[PDB]
DNA sequence: CAGGAGAAGGAGCAGAGCG
DNA sequence: CGCTCTGCTCCTTCTCCTTTCCTCT
RNA sequence: GAGAGGA
């Protein structure tokens, strides 16, 4: 995890995802000042490993090209860092229904 | 707006030929040289054809007779694995349809330079 | 008025739309393999790259062995250029391409015959041509033979004898090849392949620079990529001498095919000879023919050294290629040649003493006077290294060949004023049709004719100059262009098509008097058409005969004059 | 909180930005004192983000939630649409009512 | 131009001068001339190269001057053009500091190979499997 | 006749590498 | 050490939508 | 075609 301090020239970007066995990400310092999933408005997520993620899709009888998918560079994806086709799942909370599940796939 | 190197006359009707009219000059009289080759043409495919390497296609009642038995089979069919194979060439996972493990045998396809073309 | 129900059936239309690479491909292998082969050589073709699980995917016929069997069947006669990579993250996978040089094979067959009785002084003794026929027929249609096998084929010890020399001979010679997985492997991957291994395993120190990094990569890749595209033609499996009564032989286990590239340098000797016929007398051409066939196997390869189609040209140090092959152009060894060598291998049947006149046999100064005479023309026939000593420059006739032939199809196809036109514009740059008709000195009606016509193919291009804001017409100019590029690419292509074309219409016209060609073979009643067919059955089996004997020498005569454009 | 949807969908992920769009529709409808159960809201939020972005109900981000050719055909941008699945040759299995 | 008639560029007149200038470079870059063709190309004889077979623009002023064929004046620089012309079609092999030697093309065309494609003959009539130019156009 | 929102080219600078 | 591509990012100038229809005249 | 109710 390289946290650059103001600005990140665009050939960085270029030369960050050339590894392949590793993988390195960029942090702003201003993007970090407050952890997102502290936020009111962010509700917990959980990453699945692949057992879970296979009970669930034979609990629920779908595809990996079916979940509501979240996209990579998500701020609360890149927080946990999910990489392509990793499920996460969310507990929402709403005022009328309390909490309940929400399954989400990172593409 | 006509133009000028045009008339009336000449337009009206959309005509086009649809057909070819401008020939190479390939299609002259073969020669006894030309006619070896496709002698050697017509011969080489007629070959492969015959050839262990084709599986070109994309009666044969289940009730015996014996009128089908005392008669012989048409030919000695040989596969394409039966044919010896040089293993170092071919992918791995083409193996296991192969003679890997199968009695050796090459056909020769000998060649006849008499024409086979009637007269 | 011909309906579009009778247009459909009798205007070759439907044909009319297929590309004409996957058009011939398919057709020649549906002819020589069948249909299943067929089937996957144009999903090979349509796609690209296609693993066995996307050719069953892609295929109705998505039997798995079925594919297994086509894909062997293909590899054996070398119709595909498999490759087997690894994946870092998991299962390696094995991936198929298409084979141009199997394909080609397979398409000049009988071209290759001729070409390998033609050029072995062996039809002259007329007893072991029928031999070699064998052997390359065998060779050709089987795909690989070792030896070992064709030789236990045959009984006679004085037969078995006879075939290894041949084989020896003809190896020598350089039409026969031993095959490797290089054959069987693209180019264009092989050169990526050989670009890491050699950049990769520089120190992680500061290299020279980076662009100096990969400079020195592409220097040391260059070196052994040459080297191994060279290593089947290095003659390392014939010297096997001394097994026995001290003679040379083949070595029984390496397995051997033809090389392509050997044949189509005698198809490239050929084909500068039939020009030097129309600028030579007939003894000069002799003359260049026999120093074609001494410099034939020395001549460098007709395609490319094969780093052309492996990577990016360059920047601009594509010109580094040309003079890096000009170089070898002027220094193999064996391209040299002088008088001496011709007289000695010039056959005795030339006359050579009053060919050349003074002033308004095997002499050696009269050979040198012919090859000056050669070296004189503006087309370079040959080109002089040393005082009396001459090399055939491959690199500057290529260009020239290729333009006569093209104006000469041009003059033969259109009307003369065409290969005029044609080569006023080329000669020329940019020329309005003012100029064109004060170049040219012709009706400038005829000129615009001939102009509309020819710029239905990609012969004269149109450049627009607007002379307003909006580049519509009635205002702008209109100046023409050559661009030898694009008219070389779309006649290559229109031959191409229309030699697919007669191959569709020869196996349409087999399959559909199919009944009595079978019954010709039904019972070896061959040689006895008259008397045990009905005469009617008779003229149809000839007519059948001579259609397909026109089919092939028409096609044979297309080969001739496609392959000058396939060079390069 | 601000009240722009998209600004906390880049700031703060996908999730609050349906927790935003869900919030402010609700609040919008009883600030004018009308009564929609707030199911019918958090369908219109999921249906909104759903494929990972914030998507509109324009004829912009209808293209990038319906595959079928047809409908987004008869719903906006009629021949750009048919024009474009004749080109990239799109294979549109017929299910939805349109 | 000299050439121009009623306005327009008749060939006539430059279809015969190109037809005599032609014929005077054949004459002048071959031993004998067309009496070197009428047996074949089996007997033929040619210059040596270090002749001077060529014929230089000069050479064709003098000769269409002395003929009195052209009927008019002609500048070097119109003969010049007019053979420029005759350059093309494969005629009048163009050589440095302007010379000209007809090509053995331009006469073995006044009787596979594709060069000599006037010697092929027509394809016969009601013939299928017949290969058209213009067929994939 | 207004309003809204995208796609496509000029255009002006950072950034990288260089001989 | 300026020089010269790429590449990015503005900036401007362009295109496609605006209930229901339900009549008559 | 376009002028206007109408709910």
């Amino acid at each position: 995890i390289f946290v650059y301090q103001n600005n990140i020239t665009p050939s960085a970007m270029k030369l960050v995802p050339s590894i392949p066995p590793a993988t390195i990400e960029t942090f702003n310092e201003a993007a970090l000042v407050v952890n997102i999933t502290h936020h009111e408005l962010v509700p917990k997520h959980i990453r699945l490993s692949s057992d879970e993620k296979r009970e669930l899709l034979k609990r629920y009888r779908l595809k990996e090209s079916q979940l509501p998918r979240i996209q990579r560079a998500d701020p609360v994806a890149l927080y946990l860092g999910l990489k392509r086709g990793e499920v996460v799942k969310i507990i929402r909370k709403s005022e009328t229904s309390g909490r309940y599940a929400s399954y989400r796939i990172c593409m | 707006n006509l133009p000028f190197g045009l008339g009336y006359g000449d337009v009206g009707k959309n005509h086009i030929t649809e057909f070819p009219s401008i020939p190479l000059p390939i299609n002259g009289p073969i020669t006894n040289k030309e006619r070896s080759l496709a002698v050697k043409y017509i011969n080489f495919g007629k070959t492969v054809k015959d050839g262990p390497f084709y599986t070109g296609s994309m009666t044969n009642d289940g009730i015996e007779r014996y009128s089908d038995k005392y008669l012989k089979k048409r030919k000695i069919g040989i596969s394409i694995d039966d044919h010896p194979y040089n293993l170092n060439l071919f992918p791995n996972e083409l193996y296991n349809v192969m003679g890997i493990n199968k009695k050796k045998l090459l056909a020769i396809s000998k060649f006849n330079n008499a024409d086979d073309v009637f007269t | 008025l011909v309906t579009p129900e009778d247009v459909m059936t009798i205007s070759s239309l439907e044909q009319r739309t297929l590309n004409p690479d996957l058009f011939l491909y398919k057709e020649l292998v549906k002819a020589h393999l069948g249909e299943r082969a067929a089937s996957v050589i144009g999903m090979l073709v349509a796609l690209g790259r296609l693993s066995v699980r996307e050719l069953v995917e892609k295929i109705d016929g998505m039997d798995v062995d079925s594919v297994k069997t086509t894909l062997v069947s293909l590899t054996q006669l070398r119709c595909v250029k498999y490759l087997q990579e690894t994946a870092i993250s998991g299962k390696k996978t094995t991936y198929y391409y298409y084979n141009e040089e199997g394909i080609h094979i397979l398409l000049y067959s009988g071209l290759i015959i001729d070409e390998i009785i033609t050029q072995m002084r062996v039809n002259d003794e007329e007893e072991h041509k029928q031999l070699v026929a064998e052997i390359v027929q065998n060779v050709i249609s089987l795909g690989s033979l070792t030896v070992e096998d064709y030789l236990s084929s045959v009984t006679s010890d004085s037969m078995k004898y006879t075939i290894s020399s041949l084989f020896v001979q003809l190896c020598e010679m350089g039409y026969l090849i031993q095959i490797s997985k290089l054959h069987y492997t693209p180019i264009e991957d092989l050169w990526q392949f050989l670009y890491e291994k050699h950049y990769k395993n520089i120190p992680r120190n500061s290299p020279l620079s980076d662009l100096k990094k990969r400079s020195q990569a592409k220097m040391n890749a260059k070196t052994d990529f040459a080297k191994i595209i060279n290593k089947p033609n290095e003659l390392s499996q014939i010297l096997t001498v001394d097994p026995k009564t001290s003679l040379r032989i083949v070595k029984p286990t390496v397995s051997l095919t033809i090389n392509l590239d050997r044949f189509m340098k005698g198809r490239r000797s050929k084909q500068l000879i039939n020009l030097a016929k129309t600028r030579v007398g007939s003894v000069t051409a002799q003359v260049y023919k026999i120093a074609l066939r001494l410099t034939e196997q020395k001549s460098p390869k007709i395609r490319d050294p094969l780093t052309q189609t492996g990577l990016l040209q360059d920047l601009e140090e594509a010109k580094s290629f040309q003079d890096e092959a000009e170089l070898v152009e002027e220094k193999t060894p064996g391209l040299t040649f002088n008088a001496i060598d011709l007289a000695r291998h010039l056959p005795a049947e030339l006359d050579l003493r009053g060919s050349l006149l003074s002033r308004k046999p095997h002499s050696a100064s009269l050979i040198n006077s012919h090859l000056k005479i050669l070296a004189s023309s503006n087309f370079p026939f040959l080109n002089e290294t040393k005082p009396g000593v001459y090399y055939v420059p491959y690199s500057k006739l290529m260009p020239v060949l290729k333009s006569s032939v093209y104006e000469y199809v041009i003059a033969s196809t259109l009307g003369p004023s065409a290969m005029r036109l044609s080569r006023c514009i080329r000669d020329n740059k940019l020329v309005s049709e003012k100029i064109i008709n004060s170049t040219a000195l012709m009706k400038e009606k005829d000129i615009r004719s001939t102009l509309a016509s020819l710029i239905r193919y990609n012969s004269v291009e149109i450049q627009e100059v607007p002379r307003t804001a909006d580049r519509s017409a009635s205002r702008a100019v209109f100046l023409f262009r050559c661009k030898e590029t694009h008219s070389y690419n779309f006649m290559r292509q229109n031959l191409e098509w229309n030699m697919a074309n007669l191959l569709f219409k020869k196996e349409k016209l087999k399959q559909e008097n199919s009944t009595l060609l079978k019954k010709a073979n039904r019972d070896d009643v061959k040689g006895r058409e008259n008397e045990l067919l009905l005469p009617s059955e008779l003229n149809q089996l000839k007519m059948v005969n001579e259609r397909e004997l026109n089919v092939f020498a028409r096609l044979s005569r297309l080969l001739s004059l496609w392959e000058v454009f396939q060079m390069a | 909180t601000t009240n722009h949807v998209l600004e906390v969908f880049s700031v703060l992920g996908i999730e609050a930005a349906r927790y935003s769009i869900i919030r402010e529709i609700n609040y919008t409808m009883s600030n004018h004192g009308m009564s929609v159960d707030p199911r019918h809201i958090q369908l219109l939020g999921d249906v909104m983000t759903y494929k990972g972005e914030v998507l509109g109900i324009t004829r912009f981000g209808l293209s990038k939630m319906r595959d079928s050719v047809l409908q987004l055909a008869s719903f906006e941008k009629t021949t750009d649409h048919l024009f474009d699945a004749a080109f990239y040759m799109k294979k549109d299995a017929v299910e939805g009512v349109s | 131009g000299p050439w121009f008639t009623d306005g327009e560029l008749d060939i006539e007149f430059i279809n015969s001068l190109l037809t005599i200038v032609w014929r005077f470079i054949s004459e002048n870059t071959f031993p004998n001339g067309f009496k070197n063709f009428e047996n074949g190309p089996k007997k033929n004889v040619f210059y040596a190269p270090n002749v001077k077979n060529y014929s230089t623009t000069q050479e064709i002023l003098e000769f269409i001057t002395a003929a009195q064929v052209a009927n008019v004046e002609l500048t070097p620089s119109n003969i010049r053009s007019l053979c420029e012309v005759l350059v093309y079609d494969d005629k009048l092999e163009k050589v440095t500091h302007d010379c000209y030697r007809v090509t053995l093309e331009s006469i073995l065309q006044m009787n596979f190979s594709i060069f000599n494609y006037f010697k092929m003959f027509p394809a016969s009539k009601h013939d299928k499997e017949v290969v058209y130019f213009d067929e994939w156009t």
